[PDB]
């Protein structure tokens, strides 16, 4: 599980993110979109263009759940559970993606804040997009 | 696998501007600090105990620099990359039985520590590129379990 | 890969048994049962939301022997298994875009089937034989990626 | 998580797995070594031959493990947890042979009790095995 060092470097490094929402999460979608195209195919919807107003809609929610379970990192699955239903059931997203998308937030994390992102730090939060990734296929 | 010219230019542009005794001893002591079932394969380098052990280690230095000079060799030579690592996939597959997982870890890994060195250099583009780059490594390591 | 004569024996021997159709039909179910995202690939299927809809759908049922079939032309052909498949590569790369690890869960089910059909006759051997050629397959599936 | 139903489901099959501990456990590590060579180099202080004590006795504790978590499937976490600093600090299994070890339980569950193993008890006791593997790699 997350330990308390975990939680402490998850929710150091969201200080710097915090403020970034729709910055950081754009960013992270127009890079998993452009890194793994396939991706693409779960937004057949949207405008999926660089800067598109969806694109910047959609990644501040994203960034924003994840402030949301970072603010309750003691019960992700009880902040996160309404997710669940939309990836797993409606969406049937395939599970490999969530490992995408997280990589390329910690790509957006490490650019933005490369001396922060430090191994350790790293280590926690690759731990909590993972404990993420498990709510929501679930 | 095929590359685009502008593919071709993003890799061998920004491995000009790598340290490769630092972004590969960063790579791999992430590897084992992030992943530490990793460590299991490394034991002939002694102390692993701890980040901080791990990070000043000087037997995971120089190994994580051999392994980013690969790398190198794979930059060098795009078209040819399964015979260039043909041996190595002896080694990792025959010898060390290293679950091909592990190999797509070490890659995503280098992308983070890429990243982190070359900032907003580091485009949208530029990373497709690197993450296609690691995949077909990562894949011709593991030709020799096929 | 190289096949002994033990396993050519033990995969030709056991395919003659196989019950293509229902074997066919009970992997395809099971894996969109046991890992319900694969259903997205099947929605021009139609009905897939229970359980008794899936093993019971004649479009579900069909497509498992054609899956099946699929496999037995791997068993008639071990050494150019790579050859046999480079069509419906194509197709599940380039097209369907469907992720390489679907392919292995595929083939993990097929071997639990494979061991329900034939009880203690699936033999430790026998299944160590057949998982080589499920992974062979599926690494024959999912060239067109690399 | 578990749902309801795949917490029955995984119950009612280990009744018939119950008092077969040993002969089921050293039936999934004979199939893991035979299928999957390389799990064997976790083992070098064991006789690996078939029926060998070691893996006779090693295979009763496996099952009687998973028996327990079972019993306490509410909480498989607390129940394994010492069984967790064993598997990822001392011993460093890599996880993907987790699901090789998984893969060869279902095999040896659906070989004795092919009826049993129904496509949703299927789905439940991968879900299971999948959570206990979670567990031990923590
Ligand atoms: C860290 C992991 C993820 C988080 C925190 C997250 C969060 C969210 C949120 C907050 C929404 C909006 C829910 C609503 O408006 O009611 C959403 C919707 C959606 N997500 Fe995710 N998501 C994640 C991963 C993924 C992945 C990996 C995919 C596919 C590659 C994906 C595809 C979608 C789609 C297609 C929608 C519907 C978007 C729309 O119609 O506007 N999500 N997600
Ligand atoms: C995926 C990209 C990888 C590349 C390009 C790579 C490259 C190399 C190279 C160049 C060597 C040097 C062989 C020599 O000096 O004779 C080596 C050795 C080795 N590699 Fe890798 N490697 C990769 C991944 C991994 C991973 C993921 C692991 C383990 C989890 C691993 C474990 C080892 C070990 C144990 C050695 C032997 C070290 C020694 O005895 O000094 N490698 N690798
Ligand atoms: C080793 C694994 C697999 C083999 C040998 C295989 C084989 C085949 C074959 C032979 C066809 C041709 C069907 C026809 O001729 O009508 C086909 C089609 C198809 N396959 Fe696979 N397949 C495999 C894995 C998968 C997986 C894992 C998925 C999805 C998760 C998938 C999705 C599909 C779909 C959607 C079609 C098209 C069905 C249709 O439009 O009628 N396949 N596959
Ligand atoms: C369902 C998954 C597993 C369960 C329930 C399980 C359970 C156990 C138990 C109960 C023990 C004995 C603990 C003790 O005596 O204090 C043990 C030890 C051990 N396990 Fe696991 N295990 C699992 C998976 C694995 C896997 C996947 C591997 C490696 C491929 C592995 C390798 C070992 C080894 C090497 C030992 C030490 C055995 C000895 O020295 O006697 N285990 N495990
Ligand atoms: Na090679």
């Amino acid at each position: 599980v997350l330990s308390a060092a975990d939680k402490n470097n998850v929710k150091g490094i969201f200080t710097k993110i915090a403020g970034h929402a729709e910055e950081y999460g754009a960013e992270t979608l127009e890079r998993m979109f452009i890194t793994y195209p396939p991706t693409k195919t779960y937004f057949p919807h949207f405008d999926l263009s660089h800067g598109s107003a969806q694109i910047k809609g959609h990644g501040k929610k994203v960034v924003a759940a994840l402030i949301e379970a970072a603010n309750h990192i003691d019960d992700i699955a009880g902040t996160l559970s309404k997710l669940s239903d939309l990836h797993a059931h409606k969406l049937r997203v395939d599970p490999v993606n969530f490992k995408l998308l997280g990589q390329c937030f910690l790509v957006v994390v490490a650019i933005h804040h490369p001396a922060a992102l430090t191994p350790e730090v790293h280590a926690s939060l690759d731990k909590f997009l993972c404990a993420v990734g498990t709510v929501l296929t679930a | 696998v095929h590359w685009s010219a502008e593919e071709k230019q993003l890799i061998t542009g920004l491995w000009g501007k790598v340290n490769v005794a630092d972004c590969g001893a960063e790579a791999l002591a992430r590897l084992l600090i992030v992943y530490p079932w990793t460590q299991r394969f490394f034991a002939s380098f002694g102390n692993l105990s701890s980040p901080t052990a791990i990070l000043g280690n000087p037997m995971v230095r120089a190994h994580g620099k051999k392994v980013l000079t690969s790398f190198g060799d794979a930059v060098k030579n795009l078209d040819n990359i399964k015979n260039t690592f043909s041996q190595l996939s002896e080694l990792h597959c025959d010898k060390l039985h290293v679950d091909p997982e592990n190999f797509r870890l070490l890659g995503d890994i280098l992308i983070i520590v890429l990243a982190a060195h070359f900032s907003k250099d580091f485009t949208p583009e530029c990373q497709a590129a690197w993450q296609k780059l690691v995949r077909v490594v990562a894949h011709a390591l593991a030709r020799k379990y096929h």
